[PDB]
RNA sequence: CGUGAGGGAAAGGUGAAAAGAACCCCGGGAGGGGAGUGAAAUAGAGCCUGAAACCGUGGGCUUACAAGCAGUCACGGCCCC
RNA sequence: GAAUGCCGGCAUGAGUAACGAUAAAGAGGGUGAGAAUCCCUCUCGCCGUAAGCCCAAGGGUUCCUACGCAAUGGUCGUCAG
RNA sequence: CGAUGUCGGCUCGUCGCAUCCUGGGGCUGAAGAAGGUCCCAAGGGUUGGGCUGUUCGCCCAUUAAAGCGGCACGCGAGCUGGGUUCAGAACGUCGUGAGACAGUUCGGUCUCUAUCCGCCACGGGCGCAGGAGGCUUGAGGGGGGCUCUUCCUAGUACGAGAGGACCGGAAGGGACGCACCUCUGGUUUCCCAGCUGUCCCUCCAGGGGCAUAAGCUGGGUAGCCAUGUGCGGAAGGGAUAACCGCUGAAAGCAUCUAAGCGGGAAGCCCGCCCCAAGAUGAGGCCUCCCACGGCAGCCGGUAAGGACCCGGGAAGACCACCCGGUGGAUGGGCCGGGGGUGUAAGCGCCGCGAGGCGUUGAGCCGACCGGUCCCAAUCGUCCGAGGUCU
C-alpha cells in the first residue's frame, strides 16, 4: 500500500529522479518554460518553487542552498537577479502547469507545459 | 474541525508544566512514586538519559544506570504523574540525539564521550540566583 | 508406506 | 509449473463473447470558447492556443 | 439500544487512577433526528441521524425535500440507529457516562489486494532449503479425484480492509459534552476522520 | 522474552553460572516467559562443588529481561542481560544470596524471598 | 541445409490486340475516385476460372431465471414467397 | 473423414507472454507530410587492463558521398551495417 | 502401459466418529479426592524439542489433552527431493566370467505464460413497467464456538489419618480471532548528520557526482507493522441426547408411557459479528420530476437526476468506491505548529596546527495538524420521464 505517501516515484531509482528534477529545473529557470509530461510537470513545481523562494531571501546561505541543486554559478545569478526579484510579493505559486492537446505520436504520452508565472 | 487541536484538548488537563529541561547526555535523578504493597513511596532512579523521543504530550525519555554490576534502562513519559521530581544532577555533551552507543562503552570510555557541558552547567548556576 | 516407485523422473 | 494449455479451441462465439468490452470510447471533447473548434477538455486549445481566456501558446 | 453517529479524530493516553489508559477520541455529536421509522409505517423502530452540516449549494432536490419534512439544515451523513426512540430531536453524546461500555463500527482500512499471508495469516513457504519461488505461496488448495474441486469459502488472496468492522464492549473513559468529544479505551476500526457508529453495548 | 533454547545467567550462588531454558512453565503452550514466570532449565555451566552442576534439570524463576517490560502506569524498565535465580517446587530460592537488582513484578508474583533477598528491586 | 561426401524446394495462365489506363481529384507515398481502353476491367497487371476453411459489413428471426453430443418430433410467435 | 498420414491455406490460445542484461535519463534548437527514437547544444549517467586503441584469423564492399524508406531494424524512423 | 509421477516432510485444509481433552450421564469392589467401565456428544481444542529420510516408534520437558482414521496411503500444472528406478564408484556376498543381490555405501538435470469447470476478489451489461436521489427489512448465507490455575465458600462435608469436595462466587492466565498505532518495538531509497577514496565546480572556504538497484555509518516523522494496545468466545431464551423423574393404565400390584406433564449437554435452534432483494419470490419507507412536440411502437427536445472531463483520496491492479471542481481549501506552493536531525554558512576570538569557543538548539527539514486563493480543478458537452393491460 501507499498510505498518506508523498512523492512519485517516476520508475526511476533514487539518485535518477534527483537528477531528473536538477535537470528540470535547470531546463526551467533556463527557458522560463518547458514541455513534458504530465506527471513530470506536477512533480517539479515544488521542486523549483522551492529554488525560487530561496532566491528570494537573496543571503549567501541560499545562494549556496540553491547551487546544490542548479550547480551553475551563472544560472543562480539569474535566479537571483531576474527571476526573484518578480515574485518579492508573490505568497509562494511561482509556476504553473497546463495540459497541452495532444499525446506523443511514439509513445502516446500525455503531455503538459510548466512556465514560470508572470 | 481541527482533528490535532482536539487531541490537544483531551491533552491538555494532563499536561506538566513543572519539570526542568534536560538534554540526552545529561544526568538525571527521576523521583518517581512506586507502588510496593500496600503503600506508596518514592523510589530515585538517578542516571543519564540517552533518549528523549518528542511527541508533545507524548513525549517520553529513557535513563540509563548501572545498578549492582546489571545495566538498568527506565522508560518514562515526560508528564506522568507518579514522576515526583526530577533533580538534574549534571550537564553532559552529546553531540547526536540518541546514546545508544554509550550500552558498549566502558565507563571510562563514556566519561571520555559526554564531557560536562560548560555552557549549560554555567547557565545553571546563572539562573538560581533568585530574587 | 514406502512402496517401490512405478515411474523413473524425466530426460529432456 | 507442467506447461498448461488450451484444452479446446475457442468457439468463434466464446471468443467474441471476450471482446463484448473492447470497444473505444469516443474521445470526450467541447468547443472551444474562442474559436469554436472541437479539443478535449481542461486543455490548452490546439487550434488557437487559447486557455482560461489568454493567449498561451503559438499555434 | 441508543447510538450516535461520530468522526473519529485520533488516539492517546489519558492517566486515571495511575495507570496509562490508551484511548480513542470521537467526536460525536451532534445529530439531528430526521426520520423516524415506525411499526406502523416501516415495519420496524429506529431513528435516521444525520450527522456534519453540508454546503446547501451541494445538496439536491430529492435530498433537499426529505430534510425540509424534517425541518432540519442539510446534512451531510444520514444513517439510522435500530431501536432507539430518543425524547429530543437532537441526540448529543450526553446520552453516554463514563463507565459504559459501547460497542463501535467503522470501515477498516483498506489493503487492497492482499497476499494470503496479510489476509489471513497463513504461513507461507520457507525462505531457504529449496524453496522455488513459493515464499509467499499458499500451499495446496485441494486434494485429487475426490472432490475435485475447491470448496466455497477457501481462504485465498483478495481484497481485504474498507469493509464494515465492529468491535464491541469498549469503555467510555470519559464524555466532554462541550466540545462533543468521546473517550473510549482501546482502539477503534478505520482512519482518522472516519465515519464511524457508536452504540450502547450489547454484551452484559 | 525468554524460549527454549534461550541461555540466562543465573543471579544467586547455586553454583550455576549459566542456564538454558527448555520449557516456559505457564500453560499448553506459552511462546514466551517474562520476568516472574518459571522456566525449566537444563545447567550449561557451573562451578565446581555447587548445590547444582552442568546436565542438572532445574526449575527458575526469571528476574531480569534484556526485553523492556511494560507497566500499567505507562513505564517500562530493560535489563543488560536475561538473568534467572534457580528454585525448587515451592518457589523458593536454593540459593541464600541473589545478585544484581530484579523486577518489581516478582514481588507481586509471590517470589517474596527472592526480591528481599535482592540489593535492588526496579 | 551440410565441414564434407551429400541432401534439396517452391514458383505456369491479363486480353483477340497493350489498346498496360493521358489528364483531373484526395494522399508524402501506397492506395483509391473520376476520365479513357476493351465484347468483358470483381479480365487492371497482388490480372482466366476463382470452391472451402477463415475474417468482415448490412438485413430477417432470436436470446440476459437458465442445465448442454447442440439435434429430433410437436405446437405456437414473428419475417419472407 | 480419420493412417501422432502428405502438401498447402487459414484458425485457437490473444490483443495475451514478450520486445534480449536495472549503465539512465531531461530539456532546448533544427529537419520533415510525419519525430520519445534522425542532426546540433546544454545538463545527467556508464565503461576506462575497457565497454578505449593497434595487429592476426574469419568476413567480403559491410568503407565514403548523394538520393530514398516497401521490406529488413523486435517500437518509431526523416536514421541505418 | 499413443504415461493415472510414485515414500516422507512443508503448506493448506475438510470430513468420519469406533471420543484424546473439555460438556452431560448410568454402574462401580464410587467415603472424600482421585480412578475404572459403559452411555450421549464431532462445538472447539489436541504443545515444543533429541534420534532416524522415515511414516511409525523410543526418549526429554510440558499439557485439559498430547485421539484414531478417510479424502488417488488428501495435496510435486503448490514447494521440497532426505527415501526409492537410470547412467559413476566402493564394501560384504554370489558368479569361471560379463555381471548380480526386499544387503550396504558416497554422488546424481523435478518443465517462466491456466482455455474450460472450480475457488478468491473486482467490474461491465440487462433486468426489477414512469424516471430519479437517499435510507432501509433480512429470506438465505458465512464467521465465531477452546481451556487452565489460584482464591472465597471451607481446611467445612466425607475420612482413623493422610488427604479433601459438590453447589455457589471472585480474580489471573495460555493458544486463537478481529481491529488498532496512544505506549513499547520495527521499518522508514534521501528527513538530518558524521566519514573515506576519487573526479569535479572555483584556488581557499563551501559544495555536487560516483563507490548498490542508499558508497559507508549514526539516527529517524507519517505510513505499513508485532514483539506492543483494545476487544471477542458469552450471557440469555428455546427445543433435545444419554440419563433422572411426576401422574398412570393395559396387568386390583408394579411400570418415566400406552393418554398427559417435568428435568437434562461445550452439542441443536435463536441470540453476537459480517455478507445479503439477480430473494427474477427482484421487498419496504422518505423525498424529487411530471402531466413535451411529430407520424405497451418510433423519432425530437427536456425535467428531477446522472455521466463524461478535471483536482484528489489511509479507496484502489484497471474498474469500482469516496471527496472536491473558483457559490472552491481538492492537490501543489507559501506561512504557523508538530516532528527529525542535533548547534548551518558567514564572521569574530583562542591555538604553530589538527582543532576549539561564541554567534546558536542554530541550519536544514517527506508524508503528520492547520491556515492562506499565490498555482492549478478554465470553458463546457452528452445522456436522461411523458408512465402497458385487467
Ligand atoms: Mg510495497
Ligand atoms: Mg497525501
Ligand atoms: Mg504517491
Ligand atoms: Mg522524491
Ligand atoms: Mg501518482
Ligand atoms: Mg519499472
Ligand atoms: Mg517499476
Ligand atoms: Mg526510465
Ligand atoms: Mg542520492
Ligand atoms: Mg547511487
Ligand atoms: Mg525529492
Ligand atoms: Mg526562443
Ligand atoms: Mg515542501
Ligand atoms: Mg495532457
Ligand atoms: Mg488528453
Ligand atoms: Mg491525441
Ligand atoms: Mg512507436
Ligand atoms: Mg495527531
Ligand atoms: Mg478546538
Ligand atoms: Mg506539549
Ligand atoms: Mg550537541
Ligand atoms: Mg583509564
Ligand atoms: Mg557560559
Ligand atoms: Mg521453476
Ligand atoms: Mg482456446
Ligand atoms: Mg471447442
Ligand atoms: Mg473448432
Ligand atoms: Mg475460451
Ligand atoms: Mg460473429
Ligand atoms: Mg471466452
Ligand atoms: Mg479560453
Ligand atoms: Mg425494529
Ligand atoms: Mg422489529
Ligand atoms: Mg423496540
Ligand atoms: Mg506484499
Ligand atoms: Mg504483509
Ligand atoms: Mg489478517
Ligand atoms: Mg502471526
Ligand atoms: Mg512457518
Ligand atoms: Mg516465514
Ligand atoms: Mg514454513
Ligand atoms: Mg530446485
Ligand atoms: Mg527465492
Ligand atoms: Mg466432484
Ligand atoms: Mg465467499
Ligand atoms: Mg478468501
Ligand atoms: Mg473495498
Ligand atoms: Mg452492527
Ligand atoms: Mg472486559
Ligand atoms: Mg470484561
Ligand atoms: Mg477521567
Ligand atoms: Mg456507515
Ligand atoms: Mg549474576
Ligand atoms: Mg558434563
Ligand atoms: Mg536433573
Ligand atoms: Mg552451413
Ligand atoms: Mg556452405
Ligand atoms: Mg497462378
Ligand atoms: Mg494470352
Ligand atoms: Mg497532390
Ligand atoms: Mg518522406
Ligand atoms: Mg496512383
Ligand atoms: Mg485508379
Ligand atoms: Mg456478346
Ligand atoms: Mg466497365
Ligand atoms: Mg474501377
Ligand atoms: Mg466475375
Ligand atoms: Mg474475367
Ligand atoms: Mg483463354
Ligand atoms: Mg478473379
Ligand atoms: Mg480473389
Ligand atoms: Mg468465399
Ligand atoms: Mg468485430
Ligand atoms: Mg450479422
Ligand atoms: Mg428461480
Ligand atoms: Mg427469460
Ligand atoms: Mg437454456
Ligand atoms: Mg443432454
Ligand atoms: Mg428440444
Ligand atoms: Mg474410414
Ligand atoms: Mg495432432
Ligand atoms: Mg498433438
Ligand atoms: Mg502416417
Ligand atoms: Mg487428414
Ligand atoms: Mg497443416
Ligand atoms: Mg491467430
Ligand atoms: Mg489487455
Ligand atoms: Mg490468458
Ligand atoms: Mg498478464
Ligand atoms: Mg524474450
Ligand atoms: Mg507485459
Ligand atoms: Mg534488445
Ligand atoms: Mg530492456
Ligand atoms: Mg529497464
Ligand atoms: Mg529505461
Ligand atoms: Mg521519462
Ligand atoms: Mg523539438
Ligand atoms: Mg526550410
Ligand atoms: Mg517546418
Ligand atoms: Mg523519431
Ligand atoms: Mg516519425
Ligand atoms: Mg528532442
Ligand atoms: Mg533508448
Ligand atoms: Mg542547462
Ligand atoms: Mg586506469
Ligand atoms: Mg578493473
Ligand atoms: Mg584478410
Ligand atoms: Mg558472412
Ligand atoms: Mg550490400
Ligand atoms: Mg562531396
Ligand atoms: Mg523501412
Ligand atoms: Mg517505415
Ligand atoms: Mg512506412
Ligand atoms: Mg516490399
Ligand atoms: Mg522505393
Ligand atoms: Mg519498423
Ligand atoms: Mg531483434
Ligand atoms: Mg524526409
Ligand atoms: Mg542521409
Ligand atoms: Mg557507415
Ligand atoms: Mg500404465
Ligand atoms: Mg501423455
Ligand atoms: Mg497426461
Ligand atoms: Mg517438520
Ligand atoms: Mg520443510
Ligand atoms: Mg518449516
Ligand atoms: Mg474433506
Ligand atoms: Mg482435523
Ligand atoms: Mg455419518
Ligand atoms: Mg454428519
Ligand atoms: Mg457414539
Ligand atoms: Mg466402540
Ligand atoms: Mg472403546
Ligand atoms: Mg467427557
Ligand atoms: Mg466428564
Ligand atoms: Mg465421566
Ligand atoms: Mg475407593
Ligand atoms: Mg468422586
Ligand atoms: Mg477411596
Ligand atoms: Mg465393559
Ligand atoms: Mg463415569
Ligand atoms: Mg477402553
Ligand atoms: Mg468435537
Ligand atoms: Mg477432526
Ligand atoms: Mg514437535
Ligand atoms: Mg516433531
Ligand atoms: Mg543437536
Ligand atoms: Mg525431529
Ligand atoms: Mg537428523
Ligand atoms: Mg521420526
Ligand atoms: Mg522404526
Ligand atoms: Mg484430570
Ligand atoms: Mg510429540
Ligand atoms: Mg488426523
Ligand atoms: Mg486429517
Ligand atoms: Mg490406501
Ligand atoms: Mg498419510
Ligand atoms: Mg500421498
Ligand atoms: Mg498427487
Ligand atoms: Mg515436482
Ligand atoms: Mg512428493
Ligand atoms: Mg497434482
Ligand atoms: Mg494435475
Ligand atoms: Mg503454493
Ligand atoms: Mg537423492
Ligand atoms: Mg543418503
Ligand atoms: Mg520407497
Ligand atoms: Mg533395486
Ligand atoms: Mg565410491
Ligand atoms: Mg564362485
Ligand atoms: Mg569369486
Ligand atoms: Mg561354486
Ligand atoms: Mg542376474
Ligand atoms: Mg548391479
Ligand atoms: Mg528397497
Ligand atoms: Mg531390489
Ligand atoms: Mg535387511
Ligand atoms: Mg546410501
Ligand atoms: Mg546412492
Ligand atoms: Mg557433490
Ligand atoms: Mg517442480
Ligand atoms: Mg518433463
Ligand atoms: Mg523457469
Ligand atoms: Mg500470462
Ligand atoms: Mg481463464
Ligand atoms: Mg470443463
Ligand atoms: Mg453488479
Ligand atoms: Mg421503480
Ligand atoms: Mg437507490
Ligand atoms: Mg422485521
Ligand atoms: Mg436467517
Ligand atoms: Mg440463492
Ligand atoms: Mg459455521
Ligand atoms: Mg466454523
Ligand atoms: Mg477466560
Ligand atoms: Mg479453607
Ligand atoms: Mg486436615
Ligand atoms: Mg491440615
Ligand atoms: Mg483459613
Ligand atoms: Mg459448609
Ligand atoms: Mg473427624
Ligand atoms: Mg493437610
Ligand atoms: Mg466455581
Ligand atoms: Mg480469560
Ligand atoms: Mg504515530
Ligand atoms: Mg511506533
Ligand atoms: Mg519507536
Ligand atoms: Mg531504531
Ligand atoms: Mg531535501
Ligand atoms: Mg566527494
Ligand atoms: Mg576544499
Ligand atoms: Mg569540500
Ligand atoms: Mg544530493
Ligand atoms: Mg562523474
Ligand atoms: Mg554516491
Ligand atoms: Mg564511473
Ligand atoms: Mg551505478
Ligand atoms: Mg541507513
Ligand atoms: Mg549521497
Ligand atoms: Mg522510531
Ligand atoms: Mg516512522
Ligand atoms: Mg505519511
Ligand atoms: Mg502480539
Ligand atoms: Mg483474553
Ligand atoms: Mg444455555
Ligand atoms: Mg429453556
Ligand atoms: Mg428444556
Ligand atoms: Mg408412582
Ligand atoms: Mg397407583
Ligand atoms: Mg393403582
Ligand atoms: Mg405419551
Ligand atoms: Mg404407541
Ligand atoms: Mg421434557
Ligand atoms: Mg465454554
Ligand atoms: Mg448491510
Ligand atoms: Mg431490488
Ligand atoms: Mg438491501
Ligand atoms: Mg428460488
Ligand atoms: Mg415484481
Ligand atoms: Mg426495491
Ligand atoms: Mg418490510
Ligand atoms: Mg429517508
Ligand atoms: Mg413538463
Ligand atoms: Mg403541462
Ligand atoms: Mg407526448
Ligand atoms: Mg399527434
Ligand atoms: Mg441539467
Ligand atoms: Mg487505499
Ligand atoms: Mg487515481
Ligand atoms: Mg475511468
Ligand atoms: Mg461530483
Ligand atoms: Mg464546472
Ligand atoms: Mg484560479
Ligand atoms: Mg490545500
Ligand atoms: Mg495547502
Ligand atoms: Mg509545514
Ligand atoms: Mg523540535
Ligand atoms: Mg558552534
Ligand atoms: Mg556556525
Ligand atoms: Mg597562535
Ligand atoms: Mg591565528
Ligand atoms: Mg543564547
Ligand atoms: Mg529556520
Ligand atoms: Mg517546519
Ligand atoms: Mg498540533
Ligand atoms: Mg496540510
Ligand atoms: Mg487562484
Ligand atoms: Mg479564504
Ligand atoms: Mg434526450
Ligand atoms: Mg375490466
Ligand atoms: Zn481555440
Amino acid at each position: 500500500m501507499r498510505h498518506l505517501k508523498s512523492g512519485r516515484k517516476l520508475n526511476r531509482h533514487s539518485s535518477h529522479r534527483l537528477a531528473l528534477y536538477r535537470n528540470q529545473a535547470k531546463s526551467l529557470l533556463t527557458h522560463g518554460r518547458i514541455t513534458t509530461t504530465v506527471p513530470k510537470a506536477k512533480e517539479l513545481r515544488g521542486f523549483v518553487d522551492h529554488l525560487i523562494h530561496l532566491a528570494k531571501r537573496g543571503d549567501l546561505h541560499a545562494r549556496r542552498l540553491v547551487l546544490r541543486d542548479l550547480q551553475d554559478v551563472k544560472l543562480v545569478r539569474k535566479l537571483f537577479d531576474e527571476i526573484a526579484p518578480r515574485y518579492r510579493d508573490r505568497q509562494g505559486g511561482y509556476t504553473r502547469v497546463l495540459k497541452l492537446a495532444e499525446r506523443r505520436r511514439g509513445d502516446g504520452a500525455p503531455l503538459a507545459l510548466v512556465e514560470l508565472v508572470e | 474541525m481541527n482533528r490535532g487541536a482536539l487531541i490537544k484538548l483531551v491533552e491538555s488537563r494532563y499536561v506538566r508544566t513543572d519539570l526542568p529541561e534536560f538534554r540526552p547526555g545529561d544526568t538525571v535523578r527521576v523521583s518517581y512514586k512506586v507502588k510496593e504493597g500496600n503503600r506508596t513511596r518514592i523510589q530515585d532512579f538517578e542516571g543519564i538519559v540517552i533518549r528523549i523521543r518528542r511527541n508533545g504530550f507524548n513525549t517520553t525519555f529513557t535513563v540509563r544506570k548501572v545498578s549492582y554490576g546489571v545495566g538498568v534502562e527506565r522508560i518514562f513519559p515526560l508528564h506522568s504523574p507518579l514522576i515526583q521530581k526530577i533533580d538534574i544532577v549534571q550537564r553532559g555533551r552529546a553531540r547526536r540525539a540518541k546514546l545508544y552507543f554509550i550500552r558498549n562503552l566502558s565507563d571510562r570510555e563514556i566519561r571520555r564521550k559526554l564531557r560536562a557541558d560548560r555552557k549549560r552547567i554555567d547557565q545553571d548556576r546563572a539562573a538560581e540566583r533568585a530574587a | 508406506v514406502d512402496k517401490p516407485p512405478y515411474l523413473p523422473r524425466p530426460r529432456p | 509449473a507442467k506447461h498448461p494449455v488450451p484444452k479446446k479451441k475457442t468457439s468463434k462465439a466464446r471468443r467474441d463473447a471476450r471482446r463484448s468490452h473492447h470497444a473505444l470510447t469516443p474521445p470526450t471533447l467541447v468547443p472551444c470558447p474562442e474559436c469554436k473548434a472541437m479539443k478535449p477538455p481542461h486543455t490548452v486549445c490546439p487550434e488557437c492556443g487559447y486557455y482560461a481566456g489568454r493567449k498561451v501558446l503559438e499555434v | 439500544m441508543k447510538g450516535i453517529l461520530g468522526v473519529k479524530v485520533g488516539m492517546t493516553r489519558i492517566f486515571r487512577d495511575d495507570r496509562a489508559v490508551p484511548v480513542t477520541v470521537i467526536l460525536a455529536g451532534p445529530c439531528p433526528v430526521v426520520q423516524r421509522r415506525t411499526p406502523e409505517k416501516d415495519g420496524y423502530t429506529a431513528v435516521q441521524l444525520g450527522f456534519l452540516p453540508q454546503n446547501p449549494k451541494r445538496v439536491n432536490r430529492p435530498l433537499k425535500g426529505h430534510f425540509a419534512k424534517a425541518g432540519v439544515e442539510p446534512v451531510r451523513i444520514l444513517r439510522e440507529i435500530r431501536d432507539f426512540n430518543p425524547e429530543g430531536d437532537t441526540v448529543t453524546v450526553e446520552i453516554f457516562k463514563p463507565g459504559e461500555r459501547v460497542d463501535v463500527t467503522g470501515t477498516s482500512k483498506g489493503r487492497g489486494f492482499a497476499g494470503v499471508m496479510k489476509r489471513w495469516n497463513f504461513a507461507g513457504g520457507p525462505d531457504s532449503h529449496g524453496a522455488h519461488k513459493i515464499h509467499r505461496h499458499p500451499g495446496s488448495i485441494g486434494n485429487r479425484k475426490t472432490p475435485g474441486r475447491v470448496y466455497k469459502g477457501k481462504k485465498m488472496a483478495g481484497h481485504y480492509g474498507a469493509e464494515r468492522v465492529t468491535v464491541m464492549n469498549l469503555e467510555v473513559v470519559d464524555v466532554i459534552p462541550e466540545e462533543n468529544l468521546l473517550l473510549v479505551k482501546g482502539a477503534v476500526p478505520g482512519p482518522n476522520g472516519g465515519l464511524v457508529i457508536v452504540r450502547e453495548t450489547k454484551k452484559a | 522474552m525468554i524460549q527454549p533454547q534461550t541461555y540466562l545467567e543465573v543471579a544467586d550462588n547455586t553454583g550455576a553460572r549459566k542456564i538454558m531454558c527448555i520449557r516456559v512453565l505457564k500453560g499448553s503452550n506459552a511462546k514466551y516467559a517474562t520476568v516472574g514466570d518459571v522456566i525449566v532449565a537444563s545447567v550449561k555451566e557451573a562451578i565446581p562443588r555447587g548445590a547444582v552442576k552442568e546436565g542438572d534439570v532445574v526449575k527458575a524463576v526469571v528476574v531480569r529481561t534484556k526485553k523492556e517490560i511494560k507497566r500499567p502506569d505507562g513505564s517500562a524498565i530493560r535489563f543488560d542481560d536475561n538473568a534467572a535465580v534457580i528454585i525448587n517446587n515451592q518457589l523458593e530460592p536454593r540459593g541464600t544470596r541473589v545478585f544484581g537488582p530484579v523486577a518489581r513484578e516478582l514481588r507481586e508474583k509471590g517470589f517474596m524471598k527472592i526480591v528481599s533477598l535482592a540489593p535492588e528491586v526496579l
